[PDB]
This record gives structure tokens, C-alpha cells and sequence, in this order.
């Protein structure tokens, strides 16, 4: 698959992921990738932003997912369900979401990655998102809810 | 005097361009993680990068 | 004496420039919030208005 | 609605809205609001839109009413019933609402508040309400109708 759970003890950490032309994987996540093409490819790691950027091997590389830092509030897919984006926040149902939840992206609805998380705080019937957007100008940035949590 | 006046200025020297080599990758990380935003020119010409 | 003082004869310039910034930094202070409370004030009815 | 009846001897005097992750209250109105979670909370004043403000609980945050600033001319619904805002004016038909009414949420069609009102005064068959508006840049001002009471 297209977004790859890194291991660490056997038990997946933290699913990392394969970005517009760089896997990204949050620096506290700690684990061998599961995927061999992958699991040495030297990281550049950049604490600003949590992450750790690496180039995928040359044939690898036409399956990576899109981006754009376009993103009109609406409906957005997730892995464990729909994600919601207003107020310049990205807002997940209470309870999904978790330690090894960190790293999977969140997807528009022509497929391409606008986000990777990062983090959480259930916040009554919701759960805010610490997470890491590309800005107006595509520019990327960290953002986070008070109090949010490495998940 | 000469040994400190070695030692103070070599210290000070790479002390600064150190943090101005981590001010540049400061500067540049968030472009290079993100293959398109349109390529600035104060930012782009003072840090340096290939342009698109 | 063949003088006389007047109670501002000792006074010489340290402590007139001394006195000076300090009466004028109080006055200063003072005004500076005056004119802060008017343009608050002037800004709201700006707000509504 | 989310409101909650603030007594003092055990009647109601008004009604405390939450909005944006704040409980509004109108400064005039006293007592006892009716959740004790709310209770504890220390509500820091201001008088120069005559309300109270307070950060809601960690638990609550993603449960409060939204708001806009964005207001055509038209009907808003509001809990008594349809509110008019014409002229830059919410009216109200004739002798409805009262002491008690000050503080309700004021909504629009699409459920976000719009204005929070403190007061009214009778202009013919309707009452022009003293209100809490967020102006055209969304600055929060108190638009308020000449001789408009406290409720």
C-alpha cells in the first residue's frame, strides 16, 4: 500500500507515509519502516515541524501521493473515517484515533494528501488534530490545538 | 594575548556561521518540503537554491 | 555672609537635570496614558460607528 | 440550544449562551448559573459590551454554537420566534420577550449565532433589540437602539 506502518517491538508505532515525492515520518515515532525500499533511506530530520524527509528511490518514486495546499472547508476521508475542516482546523469523531495513529495522511476527495497528523486532543463530541498543512502560499506548517498530544 | 585573540575570534567565527548555516536550512526547509510554492526571489536569492 | 541665598542656589545642573527627568518622565508617563485612553476611546466609536 | 437559565433563589433571570468555546453571559444579569460545571468557572467582565466571558471546560470545547459576521438583511430565527434585522436594526413583533429574554442566542438560518441580545425598546408593532453584533470586519460591538431597557 501507499503509506507504509513503521514497527518498533512488532507493534506498529506510527503508520509513515509517502508525500509528493518524499516519505515523511514524525521524528518521535521510533521504528524500521516495513518496507525494505525504504527502511535505510537516509532521513533528514527538521524538529520545527516533527517530521523527518527522505527521497524514495528512483523507481519508486511515480507512485507517490499528491498534495496541494488548496483546502476549502468541507469533507476530507481518512483511513479510520471522514475528517471535517472548519474554522482552520481539521475535526475527527471522538475516540478513533490513538498511539499509532501518527503519520497517516488525510486525503481530499481527488485522492491527494492535504495533511499528516501529527498529534490530538478529544475535545467533547470532536477530536482536533495536531497536524502539518501546507499554508495559503504552499508553505508548510505545524498546526496545533493547545495541549495536543505526540500520538 | 595571540593564543586568545585565536581562540576568541576562531570561537566567535564558527559559532556564527553556524547558526547562519541553521537559520539557512531554517529558511529553506519548509520550500523544500513542499516541491511547489512559487519560488520567492529575497527569499530564494538570499538563501541559496536553485529556482524553478 | 556678604551674601544671600535664595533656596536655589545649591541646586547647580546635576540635580536640575536630574529633577528635570524626573518630572518629566512622570509627565510623561501620565500623558502617554491619557492619550492612550483617548484613542481607545476613539477606536471603539470607530468600531461601532 | 445550550442555554442555561441563571437563578438566584431558584428562578430563572436570564439565559447564558456559549459560543465559540465561551460562555457569554450579560453582565447585568445575577445569580447562579444552573450547571455547576459552569459554576466554577471565574467569569472576567467587561462592561463595555456588558458581559461576562469564560473559557468553557477542556470537555465542552467542540460542543459550543458557532458564530458569523456575515448578516443579509432577512429573517433570523431567535427562540421566542422570527427576528428581523432590517435597516441594521433586529426587530421583534410587538411584546414578545422580556425580563429573562436577555443573553438568548440569536441564530441564523443555517444554526449560527449571530447576535446575543441585552435588551429591547417598542417601536410601534415591533422592538428594536440591544444586541451583541460582530461588524462588518468582525470587530464585536454592542449596536444598541436609543433608550433600549435592561432585561
Amino acid at each position: 500500500d501507499k503509506t507504509f506502518p513503521i514497527m518498533l517491538n512488532g507493534q506498529v508505532n506510527g503508520y509513515a507515509c509517502v508525500v509528493g515525492g518524499r516519505v515523511f515520518k514524525p521524528l518521535h515515532v521510533e521504528g524500521r519502516i516495513d518496507n525494505e525500499q525504504l527502511a535505510a533511506i537516509k532521513l533528514k530530520k527538521a524538529s520545527i515541524y516533527d517530521l523527518e524527509y527522505g527521497d524514495v528511490p528512483q523507481c519508486m518514486k511515480s507512485d507517490t501521493l499528491q498534495y496541494t495546499s488548496d483546502k476549502p472547508p468541507g469533507f476530507y476521508n481518512w483511513h479510520h473515517g471522514a475528517v471535517q475542516y472548519e474554522n482552520n482546523r481539521f475535526t475527527v469523531p471522538r475516540g478513533v484515533g490513538g498511539k499509532g495513529d501518527s503519520g497517516r495522511p488525510i486525503l481530499d476527495n481527488k485522492g491527494r494528501v492535504v495533511a499528516i497528523v501529527l498529534g490530538g486532543v478529544n475535545e467533547g463530541s470532536r477530536t482536533a488534530l495536531s497536524v502539518v498543512t501546507w499554508n495559503q502560499k504552499g508553505v508548510t506548517v505545524k498546526d496545533t490545538p493547545e495541549g495536543s498530544e505526540p500520538w | 594575548g595571540l593564543c586568545t585573540c585565536v581562540a576568541i575570534i576562531m570561537v566567535s567565527c564558527v559559532t556564527s556561521v553556524w547558526l547562519l548555516c541553521r537559520t539557512r536550512n531554517l529558511c529553506i526547509t519548509p520550500y523544500k518540503l513542499a516541491p511547489n510554492a512559487q519560488v520567492p526571489i529575497l527569499l530564494a536569492l538570499l538563501c541559496c537554491i536553485k529556482p524553478t | 555672609a556678604q551674601h544671600t541665598e535664595s533656596f536655589t542656589s545649591a541646586i547647580s545642573a546635576t540635580a536640575w537635570s536630574w529633577i528635570k527627568v524626573l518630572v518629566g518622565g512622570t509627565s510623561a508617563f501620565i500623558v502617554l496614558g491619557l492619550i492612550a485612553t483617548a484613542v481607545v476611546a476613539l477606536v471603539l466609536f470607530f468600531h461601532r460607528h
